[PDB]
């Protein structure tokens, strides 16, 4: 005697698409319900799988000049630390350059970890100056720009001389907050005291004034790369960052 | 500190590990899963396209493009755009979900068609051309509105190509650009009756694989319908 | 019996031969006897522009259908392909310029796969790329396997370039008054692991 | 057979082997040069000399004699994995194709016989497939092609 | 290469593997299943026919016949048509599943009545003529649109042949080329109410068994509804 | 570092590379690779003419500069010949017609050094020769090494032929009343351990 009786659950015939689990499809359109091998053929081999990929590949953020113009201590750039971050544009075709490690936030409610900011130098062999890279702890949205470049160096930073052999210095931000992550607010209308995006700002000084010959470009300028280390992001979102007009 | 200098411009030294200031170990993150394996993420099926019967008898035909080109509704949109064009070359089987809005008691058919073979005019809706013989043959799936009202099936990597890809330039871009077409003909829909809307959502699956990373869509190119 | 072209006869009868293979105990000529990479996976010059202090940031100072670029008379590779349909392969790319050191700035190069779509300019280093910088380096090399959406690159009638190998200004090139306002630039391309099939008469 | 079969698919692959028989009678004399032009299903070929053709892969065949059929393996050879049955699309497009290429029957020898014997020798082209395989079911009754 | 040459006339040499110039191993398929094994081909259930009731308690009697004279929609149609003529016998139980469309709330029956047998006329809408309890005595069911929409039973390899056959000529294609018959009779379809269609498709079943192959109908056979 | 075409850099770098060389699981052809000899040491479809009742006995029914003819673009070869200079190697020609057995009569094919000079043209057999005889045979092959005065050929401006096959009627080509007075003759040649020499981009 057949008895096998079930009671229909809650949530009849509910779709839900929030994860794999149950946005896996219930049956096949292929034949024999087939399956497929794996195949690097035309692929070189290089399989992704994490979008690590992405956020660990210096992009171009931003781009700064350092003129000779510039005394010491003057502010040369300021740029909040959140890897929703980039200001570099192409005129036409008109395109708002987003970057690797932004693109992939981007679709984030929050994130934590080690921003690494990558500056390179393209001066040449004879000119010879030195930048101070200093971060400031605190949200997107502290004035900063009441800081003496003495006052600065209070705060975790540091100096780079410009002439030389080499061209890059990495500037690994720590994960410094009084919150497990941050969250990518830039969504939202306006802003909240606490719903913060970024760990604080990050500034760029004149250590010391550009110095050169007559026969050299008066100035020297700086690509600005982004990408992140020990990042972690959870959450899923659409929403494609606009540029940060600095 | 030694990675927080190094010269970039050469492929070996900039693989060096970057260290400015004194870190200790961030710890255990508190939720079971990483969001960030694309497996696991876009296993969250998106949001692809929807559309609208407005006479009965009749059919649409949308194609699954990778195409940056195609701007939506014609096209990829939201998230699926901006993931397919995260890398170069795409190929593997798609568990695709197709949401049923507003009508009732509507008998319904849709089939899958491979790339580069018989199939009503894309973004249409107009009244099938096609054998009901040829049709069912791709194998087809009927239901009905007020039994269900979504169908969850996979659908196969078909197609003559090893993969396929969305940034291309037309000719490619016209070939080379699509995974496969969908087809969902009603039937038994007087009009007379409340309107028929169709919403599709595509997740990967893991038989899906994802070859070379390219430089993802710049803002301006991410559109949303 | 082997190789292509295979011939059947009813009235057959044996082959006459004489001597056989000389190896010269004084070889008349010292280099490598040509083979397929000999004449086919060496360096060719493809391209070559200038860089000036006009070219504003970002600015595309060259793109090249690096393979397309290939298939051409000037280079003996073309002898190989030129008889071939189908064809798989890698490609190693090699960039050089010469800026003077009172020049400063850089270039950026990348082997974008099909075409650049709308990637943002500012990621280019996502793909295979080799950054130059006036104050340190002036030649940078590149090497890719076969990346393509089909299972080889049809020369005689492509479908859509195999690589589009793109040089864009990375940081306006400036200098001081006196100077060079200018750097030519060239660009070295080969093949690897090329892999040829199917023999054709045909030329378009 | 094979058309027949395939008919029902959406691609194909493999060596496809055309059968070629003569009939002809023991005082003929010629031979047929049987070339492979390794491409896609629509390419002028008529711009070919026999001369040319060797360049192809390509095989040559004395009618006269005690054995009746050469057999021509062409080789899978195409950018592609598969090949579609594009015979149902209304056009053709760039890509999409149904064949690897073309095959040519080139006049290698003239044929010379005496005058009690027919004026020519006629020939069937039987065509199967080895090491072939179909995938994608679908329906359409492949119709002829009137070369 | 000596494959490259023989005599084709003698039925030994022509099984000589052919070869005519060199090639390489082929490889592995990316796909799990074989797309050519019959059983899981013809595993895709493929369309065979489709009538419409028009009056209320009524019943339509279709005859599952392999004749290739038979032409559609009375007879065989599409793949199955095909399929059934590549070879002379058939026999074994085939897995039928018919879809329901329109109608609501119409209460049906179904039985499947052996070659030889008292049935209702074929490839016609009437009133039934069989004793209720005759019906339901070869072995029914019953099922109602609202709740269903669809019914996938098999049926069974009940004949006094051996096996059946499409290819024959008037006598034997009367009697051997059929499998068996169907019947469908609503019940409760005031027409006041909307149409109401039956899709029946076919296929075939791991017990079904594929004897000696013929030659292929030529392309003017191969006809479609 | 390696192959030909150098490279001297004082602003040196590393090179760049991703990915490695993918062998396809399932190859998308299966014939084999192009190569040194797929391309150059295959048969080729040299000259053709007619041989009838007209025909003389001795009538040279062909003399060609096979080399010479092989340089073509008409021929794949030609892809490897026609980027090196100089060159050795060994050749195999293969001769044959169509004489319905109603014909008779013979022709005689030698492979002759350089020029037939004044020699008697009753002692061709010494050369390496295929005697044709249309009761018998209607195909021959012959295989030889290099023989010349010079350690390489010169394709772009050749000094002399290095091989001259002669083809002349060994016994006059008679028939009956009826039967077809002719009989089409061809030609194939191939080149045997090429050892190609010397890249250059001349191209006369
Ligand atoms: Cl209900």
């Amino acid at each position: 005697m057949m008895r096998n009786e079930t009671r229909v659950s809650t949530t009849e015939n509910v779709v839900n698409l929030s994860n794999y689990e149950d946005a896996r499809a219930k049956m096949s359109f292929a034949l024999d319900q087939e399956d497929w091998k794996s195949d690097p053929s035309q692929g070189g081999g290089i399989k992704i799988t994490h979008f690590t990929t992405w956020t660990s590949i210096p992009t171009l953020a931003a781009q700064f000049p350092f003129n000779a113009s510039d005394s010491v201590g003057q502010q040369i750039k300021v740029i909040p630390v959140d890897p929703y971050f980039f200001q570099m544009t192409n005129t036409n075709p008109d395109q708002k350059c987003i970057t690797a490690l932004a693109s992939i936030c981007q679709m984030f409610c929050f994130w934590r970890g080690d921003l690494v900011f990558d500056f390179q130098v393209f001066p040449t062999k004879y000119h010879s100056g030195r930048l101070l890279f200093c971060f400031v702890p605190g949200n997107e949205l502290i004035d900063v720009t009441g800081i003496t470049l003495k006052q600065a160096t209070t705060a975790p930073c540091a100096v780079m001389d410009i002439a030389g052999v080499q061209s890059t210095l990495r500037f690994r931000v720590p994960w410094i907050s009084d919150t497990p992550y941050r969250v990518n607010r830039y969504t939202k209308e306006a802003h909240q005291k606490g719903e913060y995006t970024a760990i604080g700002k990050l500034i760029v000084y004149c250590y010391n004034r550009l110095t050169s010959p007559s026969n050299v470009a008066h100035h020297v300028r700086v690509n600005v790369y982004l990408s992140a280390i020990n990042l972690e992001c959870f959450a899923p979102l659409y929403h494609a960052m606009d540029v940060t007009t600095q | 500190p030694v990675g927080a200098i190094t010269t970039i411009e050469d492929p070996v030294l900039a693989k060096k590990v970057p260290e400015t200031f004194p870190e200790l170990k961030p710890g255990e993150s508190r939720h079971t899963s990483d969001h960030m394996s694309i497996y696991k993420f876009m296993g969250r099926s998106h949001f692809l396209c929807t559309f609208t019967f407005n006479s009965n008898n009749k059919e649409y035909t949308f194609p699954i493009t990778l195409s940056s080109t195609s701007n939506p509704p014609h096209g990829l949109p939201s998230t699926l755009r901006w993931f397919f064009n995260l890398f170069q070359l795409y190929r593997g089987p798609l568990d695709l979900t197709i949401i049923i809005t507003g009508a009732t008691d509507v008998d319904g058919m849709a089939w899958f068609t491979p790339v580069g073979l018989a199939v009503d005019t894309p973004w249409v809706e107009k009244e099938s051309a096609l054998q009901i013989d040829y049709k069912t043959a791709l194998g087809a799936v009927r239901f009905n509105t007020r039994r269900t009202g979504n169908i969850q099936i996979r659908l196969p990597w078909y197609s003559y190509l090893y993969a396929v890809s969305g940034a291309l330039d037309g000719l490619g871009d016209k070939t080379d650009s699509t995974f496969g077409l969908v087809s969902i003909q009603i039937a038994n829909y007087n009009h007379s009756d409340e309107y028929l809307s169709f919403s599709c959502y595509l997740s990967v699956t893991e038989q899906s694989e994802f070859y070379f990373p390219r430089a993802p869509l710049n803002s301006n190119a991410m559109l949303s319908t | 019996g082997a190789s292509y072209f295979t011939s059947v006869d009813q009235s057959s009868v044996h082959t006459a031969e004489v001597g056989s293979h000389q190896i010269e105990p004084l070889k008349t000529s010292v280099d490598k006897p040509g083979s397929k990479k000999t004449q086919g996976e060496k360096f060719f010059l493809i391209h070559s522009a200038r860089w000036l202090t006009t070219h504003a940031l970002f600015h595309e100072v060259a793109k090249l259908d690096v393979v397309k670029l290939l298939y051409n008379e000037q280079f003996a590779v073309q002898g190989l392909l030129r008889y071939h349909t189908y064809a798989r392969f890698g490609i190693e790319i090699q960039v050089q310029i010469n800026p003077t050191p009172f020049q400063q700035g850089g270039l950026i190069c990348a082997m974008v796969p099909g075409d650049q779509s709308y990637g943002s300019i500012a990621s280019l280093t996502v793909y295979p790329h080799g950054l130059l910088n006036c104050n340190i380096n002036n030649v940078v090399r590149i090497k890719v396997p076969f990346i393509y959406t089909r299972g080889a690159y049809h020369f005689k009638d492509p479908q859509y370039p195999v690589w589009e190998l793109t040089i864009r200004v990375w940081s306006e090139l400036n200098i001081g008054t006196g100077t060079s306002a200018y750097t030519s630039l060239n660009v070295l391309a080969r093949f690897t692991d090329l892999e040829l099939h199917g023999l054709t008469p045909l030329s378009t």
